[PDB]
């Protein structure tokens, strides 16, 4: 890192000086808890029928939401102390911070 | 294996399943698609599979400058020495730039519109033309960055192309830091997890660990219980603009054309602050215009976000609920009972247990988005332990935080301290009615809002080098 810089790195990089990749663009997250895999390292759960997840079936993502997220909109409650605008800046703030690739 | 259009399990694929009986995919043959995260090693025996975060994880404005090299030089206007970010070559709001358009090669924006031609829009991060709302957050922050880098240039007539632009970014980041930190963040966690976990700033910590948390990617998609199933413009007496006040969100996804050849941002800005959010309850969790509907006009099936949500979070490795209560200190219950408990909710304890078979295995964004919200937050006691969290390791671990010794003057401090949300929009657009703040809470037209005479404009004075 340079010794003085007034302004920041496109990257990130240099930001902490003991530490430079740390915040940096295209570098692995941080975990704060251990990764819970099927196979222990890499295959995700629900990726082998009939492999349970601590001794119960892998519930299917969109059942799940079908039988708890899913509701009529004519129900919908508006935000009375929110504005949509609090949905946007929400949004716009996750895309200062991440964005995870995925192939093309 | 093209997961687009394949539902055969084989990598980077990981589609999901239908269960029988679905209210929309009647064969179970089909599937939603699904692209697993890039690995960070792929195809190691070695490593435990983690995802890569390709922005800068630091409250630095990256959605508008970029966070890699390439891409941020080719943002910048580089055919004078003003300092400014490029602008549309081909289309102007009224006169007010409008963000380049992008060269992509299966550009989704052109498929919302095969008639309009009009392409996805280029800015710091890739997802800007994903719904014209925050299209026109883009291009706010694009228009200030060029304001405040014309009056540095008048400020200081010896500041060339690179100071000038520089200058103006720094700004612009504070700002993004001061209505994040000072307006956003008290609303979302609520006084008593705010106090708990954002205290009061004292300076920079070198040992703050500042990158996002794999949960987090997750854990922040709370936002997506907050999302009205349409997009809402308002002419500048905030009534509804016609032929088509309320479009349905399933026509807005990549509808860049919509900003370009239907009104401009003027009217997208002012629905967002003259509409309320939706209301996340717990028999209310996320609309049918995301769950059935996300993105079906540029892909072959309608996506389900919710479920994209609970599909990333095993595709992630992520722990389940009571593992996260858990690490944020939190009781974790085994039984429907301590669910319903916890939950506040028998009812929807009983729906998560049939599904999942015990609290362990709730995926965290389902678990996260069931809880009852804090008083006065809006998120429920796990989010607000893991959202705080990141935050304040965003704000102690950043070294350009604004607050921070030597990043700006006192005199500086001071005068940024005064920025607003409303008064960048007013500052920006034809908009000359605005929102009160906090611009969060704020929502009923004309009760919360006011002339944007009343709003004091930032001070550039202490800029001034002489
Ligand atoms: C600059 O920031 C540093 C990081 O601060 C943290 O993150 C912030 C966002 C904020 O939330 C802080 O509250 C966070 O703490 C901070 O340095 C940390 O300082 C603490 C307190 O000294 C350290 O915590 C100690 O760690 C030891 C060791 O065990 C820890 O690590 C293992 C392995 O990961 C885990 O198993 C443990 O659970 C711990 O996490 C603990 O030992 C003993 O300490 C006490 C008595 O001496 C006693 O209470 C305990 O019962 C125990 O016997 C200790 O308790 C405590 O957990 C932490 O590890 C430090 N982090 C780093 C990165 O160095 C700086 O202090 C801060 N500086 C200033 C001036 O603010
Ligand atoms: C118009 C509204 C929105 C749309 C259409 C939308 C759509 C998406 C989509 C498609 C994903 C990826 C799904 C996956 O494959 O895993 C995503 C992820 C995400 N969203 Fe939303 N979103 C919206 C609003 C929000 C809001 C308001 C917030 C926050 C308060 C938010 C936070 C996130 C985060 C953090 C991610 C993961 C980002 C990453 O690391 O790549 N979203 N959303
Ligand atoms: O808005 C979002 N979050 O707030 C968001 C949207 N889309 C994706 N990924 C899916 C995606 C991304 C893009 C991207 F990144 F180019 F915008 C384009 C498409 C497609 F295929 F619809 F064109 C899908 N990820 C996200 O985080
Ligand atoms: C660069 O700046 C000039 C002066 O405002 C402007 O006319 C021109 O369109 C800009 N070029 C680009 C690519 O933004
Ligand atoms: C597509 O855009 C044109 C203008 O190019 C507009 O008049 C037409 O309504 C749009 N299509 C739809 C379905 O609205
Ligand atoms: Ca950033
Ligand atoms: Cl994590």
């Amino acid at each position: 890192c340079p010794e003085q810089d007034k302004y920041r790195t496109i990257t990130g990089m240099c930001n902490n000086r003991r530490s430079p990749t740390l915040g940096a663009s295209n570098r692995a997250f941080v975990r704060w808890l251990p990764a819970e895999y099927e196979d222990g390292f890499s295959l995700p759960y629900g990726w082998t029928p009939g492999v349970k997840r601590n001794g119960f079936p892998v519930a299917l993502a969109r059942a799940v939401s079908n039988e708890i997220v899913r509701f009529p909109t004519d129900q919908l409650t508006p935000d009375q102390e929110r504005s949509l605008m609090f949905m946007q800046w929400g949004q716009l703030l996750d895309h200062d911070l991440d964005f995870t690739p995925e192939p093309a | 294996v093209n997961c687009e259009t394949s539902c055969v399990q084989q990598p980077p694929c990981f589609p999901l399943k239908i269960p029988p009986n679905d209210p929309r995919i009647k064969n179970q043959a089909d599937c939603i698609p699904f692209f697993r995260s890039c690995p960070a090693c792929p195809g190691s025996n070695i490593t435990i599979r983690n995802q890569i975060n390709a922005l800068t994880s630091f409250v630095d404005a990256s959605m508008v400058y970029g966070s890699e090299e390439p891409l941020a030089r080719n943002l910048r206007n580089m055919s004078n020495q003003l300092g400014l970010l490029a602008v549309n070559q081909r289309f102007q709001d009224n006169g007010r730039a409008l963000l380049p358009f992008d060269n992509l090669h299966d550009d989704p924006c052109l498929l919302t519109n095969r008639s309009a031609r009009i392409p996805c829009f280029l800015a710091g991060d890739t997802r800007s033309s994903e719904m014209p709302e925050l299209t026109s957050m883009h291009t706010l922050l694009l228009r200030e960055h060029n304001r405040l880098a014309t009056e540095l240039k008048s400020l200081n007539p010896r500041w060339d192309g690179e100071r000038l632009y520089q200058e103006a970014r720094k700004i612009v980041g504070a700002m993004v830091q001061i209505i994040t930190y000072r307006d956003y963040l008290p609303l979302v966690l609520g006084p008593t997890a705010m106090r708990k976990y954002l205290p009061t700033y004292r300076s920079y910590n070198d040992s703050v660990d500042p990158r996002i948390a794999n949960v987090f990617t997750n854990a922040f998609r709370y936002g997506h219980t907050l999302i009205q199933p349409f997009m809402f413009r308002l002419d500048n007496r905030y009534q509804p603009m016609e032929p088509n006040p309320r479009v349905p969100l399933s026509r807005v996804f990549f509808a860049s054309w919509r900003v370009v050849l239907e009104g401009g941002i003027d009217p997208i800005l002012r629905g967002l602050m003259a509409t309320p959010a939706k209301l996340n309850r717990q028999n209310q969790i996320a609309v049918d215009e995301i769950r059935e509907r996300l993105f079906e006009q540029v892909m072959r099936i309608g996506l389900d976000l919710p479920a994209l949500n609970m599909q990333r979070s095993r595709d992630h490795g992520l722990p389940g609920y009571n593992a996260w209560r858990r690490f944020c200190g939190l009781p974790q219950p085994e039984t429907v009972g301590q669910l319903g408990t916890v939950l506040r909710n028998l009812k929807l304890a009983r729906k998560l247990m049939e599904q999942y078979g015990t609290p362990n295995n709730i995926d965290i964004w389902m678990g996260g988005v069931s809880e009852p919200l804090k008083r006065k937050g809006r998120v429920g006691p796990l989010l607000a332990c893991i959202i705080g969290t990141q935050f304040r390791k965003l704000r102690d671990g950043d070294r350009f935080w604004w607050e921070n010794e030597g990043v700006f003057s006192m005199q500086q401090r001071q005068a940024l301290a005064q920025i607003s949300l409303p008064r960048i929009i007013c500052d920006n657009t034809g908009i000359t009615t605005v929102s009160k703040n906090n611009i969060f809470m704020s929502n009923s037209y004309p009760r919360d809002f006011v002339n944007c005479s009343t709003l004091p404009a930032l001070n550039l004075a202490s800029w001034r080098e002489a």
